[PDB]
This record gives structure tokens, C-alpha cells and sequence, in this order.
């Protein structure tokens, strides 16, 4: 009944291997499955989709990074808008 | 797939902590970042076709490759190559929209290996298309977004190796 | 996230991402950080809307807080209060990501299984969302207010 | 006729035969009720 | 069980076919009760229309 | 489809390059959007409660829920409530399109004639769709209702 | 339009809007003033644009016009306007909407197989909506232009 | 099915064996049978401009390309442009095969239901067919044409 | 799979080369085959039931294998073995036909012993049975045709083993 | 080939060979050896028909070895004389197969896309087999030239 | 540059910079790090935008590229995409200088004169400077583009 | 290892078969070979060190994988792949003289995909040395030798790929 079947078999077809290439494993976990003989292997092609760890973090990305530093660096100057006689008392280091 | 601003979200939602200023300081790097990405991504898609040319005859073409017995001649072959070299591309962009590399381990980097060693397909070759488009890419986003392009490609060309 | 859904969209249809869907992915990161603000305060205000949120709940549904009811006792009565506290931080997550992404993936699937399983009450749950957001809005400027409140919506309409 | 040929011998042509997706892709047929217009055709169809 | 006899036009606005296609374009089917109702979405979703509509087998408003 | 379309299509049909007439009625549409992107979402936070007092309002209590009516036994109670939500959605849909040719392609077309192979009632549906469209009114609000009550009666009138 | 996308992708989901969606229709909705009067402007310069563009098509490639060729004696050349003008036409219409689906249905599918029975080259005609595009985008104000260069674009793709 | 084909069917409903009279309809066949061949070739050859004259003399320069017409819009033009290049086809079929049947079985079955549902003349249709008839004529030659036209008109007729 | 006339195009177009007359006398050799070769599958075709018939008589029934507690003990188990057989003569036909041993490889010879472990079924006897289905061939089709023929069933025999 | 195609409808039916089928194969078979002939007199010819079907191309196209045309200069030249000799050898496969499917994996599918990246016009290829086609008639007999002239048009048909 | 010129109409007048004169300044220097930006683009591109410019220009003039024209000959035109190279060079001087005055000096006055005892053709030599624009457009954003735009139009008008 | 001669009796072992006349002619066959197989030995083993320095050259050198950051940079790693290439080189020349590619198979095919990827070795430029050594290879032992010479070297670089 799903959209996949409706967009590629219809209703007249009879389906077939698709061999797809696109989303990622799926051709070689496709073409496994279509190797085997009935009996052949029983083992899943696909348990399930093991979950990825990151290998960078969002920091160490270099506009990021940048961003960082123009906020860190040159955090406490001066501030427009404000009058300065309330700027000269205002504490930079604040606790410790 | 994820994001930086999601990917901020999923470290607090582990540690069970609510958003803090530190995160938010992370968050509003990324804000900043984001409208040089924006423009990056529009040059990118704009000159995607030139680009691939560009990259293959730096490296496919004019090779024992697209000689007969090569893994790029034939039409069939040579046109899927150049597709793959699009998918590359395409993903690239997304990855650098985001901000984060998970994607291309989502999509392109998971089963590729394994993919072209069944087709055959020569993987070194591949990494060298991937590195002659990233050459191309920088000269055309520009030196602030050239960095941030670089490091997704880069990814990609690890991955493969 | 925005940023998210509009990378999937353009995947789907194997295409780079369209001039309009990057200009609207613009205008989120200018939104950003008026976005963050208004997640700030509810994170000051939490332990308060929570509290304050809680005592309306029971007040609405005395049953959940009798003997028979599930929310009975210190124990219970603590739990249902942490419920109330993780939706919160669930909505603040929301409300920075610009999606509701973020809360339908930690809080809204399989929601209505495990409540079911703990026997908890779905409609009271629902409540004390509503509760939490009559509190949120109250603290929050009108403006900033009608954005929390699309999320708090959305919690309220997934459990249902 | 230089551009044309192998740059490196294919020494053992079979091997270079039989890269890339296999053939069975390209091979099979594919099995349709409009084909099914007679008393062979449906036979067909109905054994794929 | 009850069955659906229904006949529905579909136009092909994607593609133009080489391949003469025509029950494609016009079918009718025999449809379980229970799959109808997602089969008539999916016309709808196609932009096909359904011409008609019979209960095939069964009796309408039986209990059982 | 929808407003912009079907004013596209007129011309199109035409052959008519788009005009100030034509552009005005978009610029029409273009102003009442605001509004009915917010009773949209009032719509759908408020979905359930909807069609659970329009129920009330004419299904239940009735000769249709008692036994030989059309409403009898729980298999066919759950059929008309998923009908009375797909009405319900598909109406926020044409509210949002501005367009009712949407309810044509969706809802209305292969309706009437299940319905009289089921012998469902025709009129007691329309009464349901009456009563949604009261509860959506005050809900929405009143510039909100006038532009919401159009679909409503649209649906209504198809299955009549 | 870019609504009409929305509420499809609700229904195969069928699912009420997802408030991101809702916000891109607001969005859209205010955009469309801006986008109505990019689409006016082109419209009232429709003429001259047609002209002119065909002048430079007919300079860049002598051949069309031409005894072998497929636009030339009076006749041919009027069609060959004509097509020019329904390219125009199109483009507009696709501004308003803010996509170019309904620029697609109407113009870039089985044109291929369209223009092949004609005979007349498909390059020629790609040249000719490339001269379009540089004629409107002098009349457009630089912004205005890139809006319009997007779907001018679209079309010299489509017709490749 | 076929000349050959339909005599041996004829002879089976009566479960007749093969007599001479009915070798004598075959052999007319086989006769004619040569003639056929080579006005099928000339057919495939010129097919993309039988379609294109034809087209001419009947579809272009009418209401139907005009803005509101049946064929208007790229999409509908290609789809009639498909619908006669499918009827030359099946004619060419037919004329080999020496038998109308497979127009009816194919070509004409549903036809008619089809276009009504869709909305396309069948008026306009036939008059398509006929050009295509004209046009084939004169590339096939007269022999050929009488022959081609039958299956030609079979067509008209059945639409 | 491949056929001997395309088996000698694609050797050549790995190759690069045009068709030389080494490659023609092949070609040639094959044409010659054909006719033989067309009427040896006719004749199969139409004897494929007695042939599986008389291998099995000759191999696999009366023996262990039929007897309580042997692979083809059972009805079921009795009918797939027979599935086997049948399988084995069509393919060979088919190779025969086709003046190559690849199609062989690419359907039936691909995965089996793999099979035949994991179900257990005994690999010498299935040789056996097809070594015995060679012999019953060759009376059928006659000398010439014969050679052809057992090329292809000891190939499948040689895959097994 | 032929007798692959054969094999392969057999194999999806789970079949023997039909007598139909095999008669077709008998048919091939006897018509090999004059396939063959034909084959090897394209083949002794080759070099002269790619260098006339080459000087025929550039007369007709000027502009491919233009200053500004991909085929300008030594090493261009060379290229697509390169390419056009492919075309050539492929079409001898075809002769000796018996059908187009040798020639067709090799040259015609993804021939545009590759073409494209390559900037190459893929009407000026055309013309080159075309020219190549003129050539090879000439030198092979009439009967000859026609089984030959199928391939040939394949070919140009395929590329457009 | 901007502030030559501020400080060049001071000195005439004999007076300190004019507050007005100082703005324009200040403006500039805040201009500047996008405007390097922007040149950046432009020399990291540039021999691509040459490469494809000559190109267009072979094209629209092929007589210049002929045995009679001057560009012909590998020596003739490698002299021709080094004039180009030059005129690119000086384009990005432009664009950091804010002002065509450093263009102007190196490039645009006894042009004339130069080329004609060269005998090269001016309007010639125009059209690949509007080809080069065209090329540096597209990898520019549309904003970069307009400001290299400028100092691509003034070439183009120094030189016809 | 295995060699042809070995290779005839085993394959008669199985069977069971005393040798018989075919099985001798094989045999014969080799050992007229033989003769022409040891010139071309000795040709190599002389030739080793200056085959290796061009196919490097041809291939491996002046190259990405030489600059810093490549596989071959640094003269540790540099080393270790001529030691590889010196490596392929004598198995070649073992397999030759057997006149079996098993040996190649046994030692040098087995666990090296593996290895190479632990390592981060490119497959691909190591099989282009190899096709590199192959053509060098092919001209110092002349014609007769260079056939028998190619298919060892054509059969380390398909299992390499
Ligand atoms: C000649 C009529 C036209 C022409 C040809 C041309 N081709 C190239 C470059 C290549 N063409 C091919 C083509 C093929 N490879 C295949 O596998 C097949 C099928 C067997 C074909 C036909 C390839 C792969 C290349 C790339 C180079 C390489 O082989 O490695 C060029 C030059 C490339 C360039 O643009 O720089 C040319 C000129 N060009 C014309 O304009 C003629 C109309
Ligand atoms: C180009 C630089 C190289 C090249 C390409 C090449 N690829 C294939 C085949 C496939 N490509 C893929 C790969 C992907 N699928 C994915 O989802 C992703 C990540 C998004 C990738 C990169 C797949 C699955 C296939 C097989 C399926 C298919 O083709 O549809 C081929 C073989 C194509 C063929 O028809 O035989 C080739 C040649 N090869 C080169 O030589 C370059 C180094
Ligand atoms: C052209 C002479 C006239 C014309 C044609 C037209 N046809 C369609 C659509 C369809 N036509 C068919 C017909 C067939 N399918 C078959 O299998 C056969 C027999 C082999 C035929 C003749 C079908 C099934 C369709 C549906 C679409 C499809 O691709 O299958 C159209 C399009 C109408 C629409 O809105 O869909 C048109 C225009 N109409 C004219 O105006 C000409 C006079
Ligand atoms: C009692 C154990 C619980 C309870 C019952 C309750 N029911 C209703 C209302 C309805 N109940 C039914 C039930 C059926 N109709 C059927 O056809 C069948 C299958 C044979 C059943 C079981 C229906 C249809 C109604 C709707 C009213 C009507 O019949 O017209 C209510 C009232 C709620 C309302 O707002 O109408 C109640 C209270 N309530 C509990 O909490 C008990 C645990
Ligand atoms: C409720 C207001 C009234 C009612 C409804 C009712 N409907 C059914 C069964 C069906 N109704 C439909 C209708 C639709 N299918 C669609 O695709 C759409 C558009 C989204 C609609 C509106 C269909 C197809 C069915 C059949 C199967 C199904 O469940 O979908 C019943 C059950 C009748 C039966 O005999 O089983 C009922 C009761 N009837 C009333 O009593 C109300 C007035
Ligand atoms: C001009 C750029 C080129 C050109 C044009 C040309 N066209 C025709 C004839 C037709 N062109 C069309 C096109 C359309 N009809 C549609 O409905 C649409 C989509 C909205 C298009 C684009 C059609 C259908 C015709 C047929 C006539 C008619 O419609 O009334 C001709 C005349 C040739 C003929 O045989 O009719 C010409 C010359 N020719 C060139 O070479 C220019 C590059
Ligand atoms: C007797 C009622 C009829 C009859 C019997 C008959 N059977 C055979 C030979 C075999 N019968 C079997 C059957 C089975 N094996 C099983 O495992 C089972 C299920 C438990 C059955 C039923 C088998 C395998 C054989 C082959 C011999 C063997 O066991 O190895 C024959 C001999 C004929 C032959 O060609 O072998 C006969 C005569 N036939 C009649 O005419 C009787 C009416
Ligand atoms: C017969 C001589 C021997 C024998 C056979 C036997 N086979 C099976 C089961 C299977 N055999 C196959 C084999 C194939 N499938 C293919 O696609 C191909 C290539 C075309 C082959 C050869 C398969 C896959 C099965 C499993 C599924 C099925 O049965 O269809 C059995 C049954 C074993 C079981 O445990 O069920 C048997 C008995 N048995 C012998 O002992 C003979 C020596
Ligand atoms: C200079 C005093 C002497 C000299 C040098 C020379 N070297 C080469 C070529 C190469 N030399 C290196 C060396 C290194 N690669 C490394 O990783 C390290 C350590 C960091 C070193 C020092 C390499 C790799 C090459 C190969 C080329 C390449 O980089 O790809 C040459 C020319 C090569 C040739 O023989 O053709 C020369 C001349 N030669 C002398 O005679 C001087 C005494």
C-alpha cells in the first residue's frame, strides 16, 4: 500500500530487484540479499543500523572556532549605549 | 541526520542538564557563522557542473581509466562516476550548512568502502577526484568559507581511506 | 532543527537546497539568538514553573493525588513533578532548534506505551503541560510568549 | 590509435570483464499486464 | 468478508510512457474492505479518480 | 490546489498573461494568510476535543449508537470518528489553500458512492460536519470562522 | 505554489501542518507583494522583451532564419516569437508562485519530444530564453533580477 | 493472430483437416506476403515523418495547440504525438500479419473509454489516422497502399 | 552472463581492439557448432523427464539416500532432489546452447556448495547423479553432440566437487 | 547476442528454450558467416573511414575545430577522431552479435551525461556517425551496406 | 583611492579635511576588509576567468582568431589572454582602491593609441572585458558582483 | 607451494587416477617451457634493483604521495614501499619458474587488502607499480618470456584490486 511500491512497481508490474544505488549501504546490503539461495544463510544482511559517534566536535570547526574566540577574546571591552561614568565602575573580573 | 545546533541539544539531553550560557555561547558562534555558510552553499550549487568537470580533468580523465579495460570507460561507467562525484558534492554543501560531519558518516561514508570494493571501483583514485574538486571548491567560495569547505572534504576523502 | 528539515527535504528530492529554502534558513540564524533569550528565562524560571505548575495540576485533578491515584504519596508526587521538569527542558531544547524535532524525539514517541505501562493518566499529563505554559507565558513578554507557546501546543497535542 | 589503446597491457582480459555492477542487473526482463494480452504472456507473468 | 469492486482512472502527469500502459490507466479491482480505504487515498494522492465505487461481496451494515 | 494556482490556471487556460485584477485578488489572499495560519494551528491542537463535543453535539446518545443503527458496535463507532478527523483535517488544509478543490480531489471525489454501498446515513454525516464546524468557530475566533465555515459547507454540500 | 508543497507533504504524511511548515507559508504569504509586483513589471515589458530577445536569437544564430532552417519565411518566424512569448508568460507565472512546478507542467515536460517532431532545434530555443533573461534582468532592479534569473535559469535547464 | 493462423482456426471450430481450398487461401497470402515486407520497411524508415506530416495536415495550426485546447501544453502534445506513433505500429503489425485482430485485441480495446474519460476527441483522432493513411500511401506505393489502408480504416472505424 | 560470441567481443573490447581473424576463426568455429548444438537442446528438452528418471534409477534411488534417515528420505526431500536435477540439465542446456561455461557459474555454481553444507545434502552423490545424467545425455544426442554436452556437465560436476 | 537474449527469457520463465526461440537461433546462426565478412571488411577499411568521415565532420562543423570549439587543436582532434573510431568499432561488434545491445552498454547509455561534462555537442557526434556511416556503405555491397546501416542509425538515433 | 582624492581637493582649497570629506572616509575604511573580500575571489579565479572568456570571445569573433586577424597564431593569441589577464589585474586594483583611478592610469588613457598601432580591434578587445565581466559574475555573490560590476562597466566605456 | 607438476598430480590424487598419457603430455608441455622459464629468472633477478627505480619512477615518484602528509613521505615509509614493490617482484619471478599462480595466492594475495587498509596504504598506486614493474619486466625478458611474465604480475593486480 506504501508510496514505494505505488511510485515504482504500480499496480500492473510485478516487482522486481531493484539494485538500487542511493541511500547509503543499501546496495551492497540489496545485492547480499539477492545472492543468497533460499536456505543458504539465514543470518541477518542488516541486525540493525549500529549508531555513529561523532569524530569532531561543533568547536573545532574553524568558523565556530573563530567565533569563539572574537566573543572570548575582547568579551569585557567597552560598551556603546552605555554612559561611561557607569562603564569605568563596572568590574571586569567580577567573582574570584 | 545532525546539526551543531542539535548536536549542543543531544550532549545536554545525555547529561540530562538544561541549556546553560556556555552552550548558548556555542549556539550564537554558530548564528554568526551561519550567513557565510548561506552564500558558500549558493556559489557551490551554482557551479556544481564546472566543478565536477574541472576535478575529473584534473584526475579521471585523459588516464588508463577511461582507456578500454579502465574502471571509468564506457558511457555507463564514465556517467555513474561523475554522479558519484555530484553525491560528493552535494553532501559536502549539506555538511557545511550544518555544521557538522555526522551526515557524511550517515549517508556517504557508511558501506562505501565496501561498496566499491565489490564493484571494483579504485578507491585512491576516487580520494584524488574528491581532493581536485575540494581545490576547485575553495578558489570559488572564497578564503572565510575555503576553510570551513575544506574540512568536510577532507572528511570524506579519510572516510574513503 | 530548521536547519535539519530543510537539508532532509533537499535529500529526498536529490537536489542542492533551493534559493528560497537558504533564505529561509537565513532568517532562522538571525532569529537564533532572540530564540536563545527566551529560552534563558524559562531556564531561570524553571524551578518556579514547575512548582507553580504542579499545585495547579492538583488543584485541576484531585483524584491524581488520593490514594488510588498514581501521583499518591512523596515518591509518586516527586516523579510526576520530574515529568513535569524533563517536558520544560524539552521545550526549551524546542524552542532554540526552531522545531519540535528535538522534543517529539525524546518526549512524544511511544510516550502513550509508557505512560500506559506506568499507568499514569495521559489526559492529567496533558494538563500539567498547559498548567506549565499558563506560568511560562505569564513570565514571558507577549511576543516571546506566542512562540513558547506553539511548543507548549505541540506537547499538549502529542499527548493526547 | 595510441589515444584508443590500453596504456597498460590487460594481460588477462577476463579479468577486466565482469567490473562494476553484474550483469544480472541488465539481463532479467521485467513483467507487465499490458504484456499479459495473451494466453503465453500471462503464463509468464504469472510464473515471475 | 466484504469485498470492494472499484474502478478508478489514473493519468500518467510525470513521464510520458513508450509503453502502451493502458490498464494502468484504467482499472478495475477487486479490493478487501480493509485495504480500500488506503487504496482510496492513495488514488486520491495520484490525482487519479475513482469513477465508481460497489461493495462487491458482503452485506452492508452487517454486525457480523 | 490552490488560491494562487487556481488563479494561474484561469489565466493559463486563457493564455492571458497575469493582470492587476488578477494580481489583486493574490494580493487579497496574500493578507488573509496571517489569519488563517493561526486558527490552522488552533485547529490542530484542539483536533480531538473537536470532534469528541461534535460527537457529543449529534453521534452519540442517538438512535445511530444504539443498537441497529449505523454507529453500532465498536468496529463502526471508530470508522465514523476516523471520518469526522479526516473532514476536520482536510478542511485546515482547503483553510490554509484558500482553494476548495482540494476537498474535490481528496475528500469529495468516490465519497458518495461508498457511503451508499455502506449505507451510511448522508445526512447524519452532514449534521457531524455542522457541528465540527460550530465547536471550530469558537475556537478560531470570528474573522477566523467566516473563512472556515466556507470549507465546512463545501464538505457538507459535496455529500449531500 | 510553495502552500500547495506544504499540504501535500501533510497529507502523504497525514498529518496535521507541523508549525516550521506553517511559518514558511507565513513567510511565503509576505514575500508574494514583493514577488506580485517582480511578475508586473515583467508582464507590462513583455513586448519589447519578446522582441529584442528575438533579434539577438536570430544575430546569434543565423541559421534559424534561414531557407534550410525551421524559423525562417514569416510564418515560421511568428511562431517562433510566439513560443518565445508563451516562455515569458510562463516565467511570470512561476514568479508569482514562487516555484517553478507550474512553469513545469505547462512548458519543460515531453517538450524534448514536443520540439523533435517540430524539428526545431532545442539549443536555438534555450539561446533564445537566455536572451529573455538578459533583457528582463536590465528592467529588473538587481535583486528583483536574481528572483527572476532563478526561474529563467530553471528554463534554459529544462530545455537542454 | 494471422492469415496463416485464422484458416487453421476456421478449419479447427469445424475439425476439419487441412483440404486444398484452404491451402489455395493460404498460398493468396504468401503471394501477397513479399509486397507486405517491403512496405513495412519503407513504414519503419519514415515513421518520425509520416507522424510529422500527418500532425501538419491535421493537429498543428488548430484549436487543439492553441492555449485551452486538447493538446496544448508540452505534455499533451507529446502524448498525442505517442498515441499516433502508436497506431502506425500496430497498423504495420496488422498489415504484415494479414489480419485485423490485433488492432482490436491491442490498439482498439478500450479505447474509446479511455479518451472519454480523459477528455480527448475522438473526432480530431481519427482524423489524425486518416492523414497518417494518406501520407503512408504514397511512400508504400498503390499495391501496397490498398493493402496498408484497410487496417488503416479498421482503425478510424473502431475509434 | 555471456554467450561465446559476446565472450570474444568483450575480450576484444577490454582490449580495445577491432575483430581480427584469430578472433574470427573463433567466432567462426562456434557457427558451425550451432546447428549441432541447437538440435542436441531440442532433443533434451523433450527427453528431460526420462532423463532424470534413468540417472536417478542409476545413482540415487535403491539406495541409503532413499532408505529411512538418508538426505533424499521423505517425499519433500525425495521432490527437491529431483528439483536439483532438473535445474542441473537445464542450465546445462543452456550452456550448451550458449558455447560458454559462464552462465553456469553466475547461476548455479554460485553459493551452492555453500547450500548443500548448510542443508547438509552430500556433494559426491549429487556428482554422481549428474556424472549419471552426462551418460544418459550422450546416448540421446548422439556423438558429435555428445562431446559438447559433457564439456558443460563436467563443469558443473568439477564446480561441485 | 541473440542466443543471449533467448537464454535470458528462458531463465525468467524457469524454462527450456521454446521452439520458436531455437529456430531464431538456427536463423543467426546461418546468417554468422555473412555477418562475419561484413564485419572484417569495416574492419580493414577502419582507418580510412574515421579520416574521411572526419574531414566530412570538420567541412560541415567549422566551428568544432575553432579556436573556440572543443575539437580545436592536435590533441582535440586526435580525441575525437579517437572517439569516432569507437563508435566504429562498437558497430562491427554489433554486426557480428546480431543486435545492438554490444553496442548499446558501451556507447549509448550515460553517452549524454558524459558528453555534457565534457561540453562536447552531441549533434556534431551524430553528424560524425553519420559521415562514418556514408563511407562504410560505399565500400560494402548493397545488401551489405543496408544490415549495416541499421547499426549505423541505431547509433545516430541513440545520440541527439 | 577615496582618501587621495579627499586629500587632493583639501590641498587645493588649502584647508583641513572637511567633515563630509571624513565621513567618506571612514566609510571607505569600513567598506575595505569586504572589498578585499571581493578582489580575493577575483585573483584565486582568475585564470579560469580568463580561460573561459577568451572563449566567449573566439566565439563571438571569429575573424579575430583567422589567418587574416591579429589574435591568430599560438604566439597572437597567448598575447591576446595576457592583455586579458592585465585587464583583470587591474579590475581587482580597482576594486580595493575603491575608485578607477588606479585602472585608469595603468590601463585606460593612451589605449587608443596603443592599440591602434598595434592594429588590434578596440571593440574587440571590449567584448572580452565584458566577457571576463560575465564569468567573475557568476562565482561572485550578487552583491560582490554589482561592486566588481562597476569597475568592469568603466573598462568596457574607457574602451571602444 | 603448488606447481604445475604438482598441480597434474594432485588433481590425479583426488581422482584417484594413476597418471595417464593426457595427464603426461601436460607434464611434457612444461618441461619444454622450463628452459625458457629460467633464462627469464635470471634476467630479472639481475635486473631487480634497476626495475624497481623505474617503475617508481613511473609511477610512485614526484608525486603527492612523496610530498609531506603522503603515504611514501618520509624515508621510513619510503623504504617499506620499495621493499613491497622488491617483494611482488620475487614472487613474480617464483610463480614464473612454477608455472602456477598459486604461490602468489599462498603468500603474498592473502591478508594483504587487509593489511593495506590497517596500514592506510593506497591499493590503487600500489597495483599501478605493479603494472609499472610489469612493463619493464616485459621488455628485458623478451617476447616469449613476456607473455608467461605478464599474467603473474596482471594476477597480483586484480587481487590487490
Ligand atoms: C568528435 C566527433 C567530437 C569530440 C570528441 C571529443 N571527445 C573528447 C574526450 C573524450 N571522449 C570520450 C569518449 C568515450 N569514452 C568511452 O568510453 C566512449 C564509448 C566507448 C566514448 C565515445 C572520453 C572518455 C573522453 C575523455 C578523454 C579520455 O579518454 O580520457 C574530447 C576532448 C576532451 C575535452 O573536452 O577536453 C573531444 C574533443 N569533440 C567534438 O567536438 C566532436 C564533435
Ligand atoms: C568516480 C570518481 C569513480 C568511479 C565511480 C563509479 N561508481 C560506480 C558505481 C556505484 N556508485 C555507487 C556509490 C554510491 N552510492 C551511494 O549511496 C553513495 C554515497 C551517497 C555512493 C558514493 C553505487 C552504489 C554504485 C553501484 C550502483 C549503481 O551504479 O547504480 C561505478 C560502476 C557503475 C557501473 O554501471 O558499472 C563507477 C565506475 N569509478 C571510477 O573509476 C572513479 C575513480
Ligand atoms: C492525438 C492524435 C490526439 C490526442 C491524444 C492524447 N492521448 C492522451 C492520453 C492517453 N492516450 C492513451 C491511449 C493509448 N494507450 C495505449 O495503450 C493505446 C494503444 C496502444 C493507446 C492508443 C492513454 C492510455 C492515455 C493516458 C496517458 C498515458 O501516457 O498513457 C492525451 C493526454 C490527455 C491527458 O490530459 O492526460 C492526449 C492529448 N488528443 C488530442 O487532442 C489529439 C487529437
Ligand atoms: C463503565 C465500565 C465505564 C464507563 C462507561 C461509559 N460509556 C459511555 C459512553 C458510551 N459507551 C459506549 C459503548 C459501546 N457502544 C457500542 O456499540 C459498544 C459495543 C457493543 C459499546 C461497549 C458508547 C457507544 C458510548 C457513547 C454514548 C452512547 O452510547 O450514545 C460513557 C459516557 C461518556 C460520554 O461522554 O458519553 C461512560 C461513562 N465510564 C467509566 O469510566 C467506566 C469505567
Ligand atoms: C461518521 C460521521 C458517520 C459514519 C461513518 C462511517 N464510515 C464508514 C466506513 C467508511 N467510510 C469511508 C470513508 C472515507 N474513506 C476515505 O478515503 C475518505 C476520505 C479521506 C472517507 C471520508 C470508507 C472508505 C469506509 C470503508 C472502510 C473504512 O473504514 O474506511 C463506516 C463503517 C460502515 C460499515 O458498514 O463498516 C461508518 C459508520 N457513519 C455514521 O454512522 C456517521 C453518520
Ligand atoms: C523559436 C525560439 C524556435 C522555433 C519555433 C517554432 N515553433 C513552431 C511550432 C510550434 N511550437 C510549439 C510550441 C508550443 N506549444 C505549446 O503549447 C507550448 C507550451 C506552452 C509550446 C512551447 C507548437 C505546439 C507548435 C506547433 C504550431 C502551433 O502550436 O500552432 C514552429 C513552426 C514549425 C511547425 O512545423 O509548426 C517554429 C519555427 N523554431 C526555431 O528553430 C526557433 C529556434
Ligand atoms: C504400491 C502401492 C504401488 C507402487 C509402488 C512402488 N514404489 C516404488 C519405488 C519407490 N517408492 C518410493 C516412495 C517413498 N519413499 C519415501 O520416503 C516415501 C514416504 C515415506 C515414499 C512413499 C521410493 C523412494 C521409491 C524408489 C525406490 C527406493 O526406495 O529407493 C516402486 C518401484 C518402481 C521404481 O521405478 O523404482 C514401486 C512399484 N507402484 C505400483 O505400481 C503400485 C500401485
Ligand atoms: C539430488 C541429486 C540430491 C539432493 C538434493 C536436495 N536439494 C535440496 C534443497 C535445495 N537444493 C537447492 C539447490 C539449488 N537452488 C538453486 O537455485 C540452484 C542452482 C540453480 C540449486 C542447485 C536449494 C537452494 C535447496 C533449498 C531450498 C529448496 O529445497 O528448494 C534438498 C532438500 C534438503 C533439505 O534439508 O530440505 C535435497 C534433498 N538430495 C540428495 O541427497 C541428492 C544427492
Ligand atoms: C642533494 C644534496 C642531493 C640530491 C638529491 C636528490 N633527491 C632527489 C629525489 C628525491 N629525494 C627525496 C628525498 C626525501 N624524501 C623524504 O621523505 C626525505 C626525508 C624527509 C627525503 C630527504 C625523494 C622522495 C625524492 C624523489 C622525488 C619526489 O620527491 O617525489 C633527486 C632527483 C631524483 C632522481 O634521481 O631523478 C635528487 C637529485 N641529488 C644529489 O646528487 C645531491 C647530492
Amino acid at each position: 500500500d506504501g508510496e514505494e511500491y505505488g511510485r515504482l512497481y504500480g499496480e500492473d508490474t510485478v516487482p522486481s530487484w531493484q539494485f538500487p544505488t542511493l541511500p547509503a549501504a543499501n546496495y551492497p546490503n540489496s545485492v547480499e540479499l539477492y545472492n543468497r539461495f533460499t536456505r543458504q544463510d539465514d543470518s541477518l544482511v542488516v541486525p540493525s543500523f549500529k549508531p555513529i559517534r561523532s569524530k569532531m566536535d561543533i568547536a573545532s570547526m574553524p568558523l565556530v572556532q573563530a567565533a569563539l574566540k572574537e566573543q572570548q577574546a575582547t568579551k569585557t571591552a567597552l560598551d556603546m549605549s552605555r554612559p561611561m561614568f557607569l562603564e569605568l565602575g563596572r568590574s571586569f573580573k567580577g567573582a574570584d | 541526520m545532525q546539526d551543531a545546533i542539535t548536536a549542543v541539544i543531544n550532549n545536554y539531553d545525555v547529561q540530562g542538564k538544561y541549556l546553560d550560557g556556555a552552550a548558548l555561547d556555542k549556539l550564537k558562534a554558530y548564528f554568526t557563522t551561519g550567513a557565510v555558510r548561506v552564500r558558500a552553499a549558493a556559489v557551490i550549487s551554482s557551479n556544481a557542473t564546472t566543478i565536477i568537470k574541472e576535478a575529473a580533468a584534473k584526475a579521471l580523465i585523459y588516464s588508463d581509466l577511461t582507456r578500454p579495460g579502465g574502471n571509468m570507460y564506457t558511457t555507463r561507467r564514465y556517467a555513474a562516476c561523475i554522479r558519484d562525484m555530484d553525491y560528493f558534492l552535494r553532501y559536502a554543501t549539506y555538511a557545511m550548512l550544518a555544521g557538522d560531519p555526522s551526515i557524511l558518516d550517515e549517508r556517504v561514508l557508511n558501506g562505501l568502502k565496501e561498496t566499491y570494493n565489490s564493484l571494483g571501483v579504485p578507491i585512491a583514485a576516487t580520494v584524488g577526484g574528491i581532493q581536485a574538486m575540494k581545490e576547485v571548491v575553495g578558489g570559488l567560495v572564497g578564503p572565510d568559507a575555503a576553510k570551513e569547505a575544506s574540512i568536510y572534504f577532507d572528511y570524506l576523502s579519510s572516510g574513503l581511506s | 532543527s530548521v536547519l535539519t528539515k530543510a537539508i532532509v527535504n533537499a535529500d529526498a528530492e536529490a537536489r542542492y537546497l533551493s534559493p528560497g529554502e537558504l533564505d529561509r534558513i537565513k532568517s532562522f540564524v538571525a532569529s537564533g539568538e532572540r530564540r536563545l533569550r527566551i529560552a534563558q528565562t524559562l531556564t531561570e524560571a524553571r524551578e518556579r514553573i514547575v512548582k507553580q505548575a504542579g499545585d495547579q495540576l492538583f488543584q485541576k485533578r484531585p483524584d491524581v493525588v488520593s490514594p488510588g491515584g498514581n501521583a499518591y504519596g512523596e515518591k509518586m508526587t516527586a516523579l510526576c513533578l520530574r515529568d513535569l521538569d524533563y517536558y520544560l527542558r524539552l521545550v526549551t531544547y524546542g524552542i532554540v532548534a526552531g522545531d519540535v524535532t528535538p522534543i517529539e524525539e525524546i518526549g512524544i514517541i511511544g510516550v502513550k506505551e509508557m505512560y500506559n505501562s506506568l499507568q499514569t493518566p495521559i489526559p492529567a499529563v496533558a494538563e500539567g503541560v498547559r498548567a506549565m505554559k499558563n506560568v511560562a507565558t505569564s513570565l514571558l513578554s507577549g511576543d516571546d510568549a506566542a512562540e513558547a507557546g506553539f511548543y507548549f501546543d505541540y506537547l499538549v497535542g502529542a499527548m493526547q | 590509435q595510441e589515444l584508443g589503446t590500453p596504456i597498460n597491457e590487460r594481460s588477462i582480459p577476463e579479468m577486466y570483464v565482469n567490473q562494476g555492477v553484474p550483469a544480472l542487473k541488465r539481463q532479467r526482463k521485467v513483467f507487465k499486464q499490458s504484456q499479459a494480452t495473451d494466453r503465453e504472456s500471462f503464463d509468464a507473468l504469472v510464473t515471475a | 468478508s466484504r469485498y470492494f469492486k472499484v474502478t478508478a482512472c489514473i493519468p500518467s502527469l510525470k513521464r510520458v510512457r513508450t509503453g502502451r500502459e493502458l490498464q494502468n490507466t484504467f482499472f478495475t479491482k477487486l479490493v478487501p474492505y480493509e485495504n480500500w480505504f488506503t487504496e482510496q487515498q492513495r488514488i486520491q494522492k495520484a490525482g487519479g479518480k475513482v469513477l465508481s465505487v460497489k461493495l462487491f461481496t458482503g452485506v452492508q451494515g452487517a454486525n457480523t
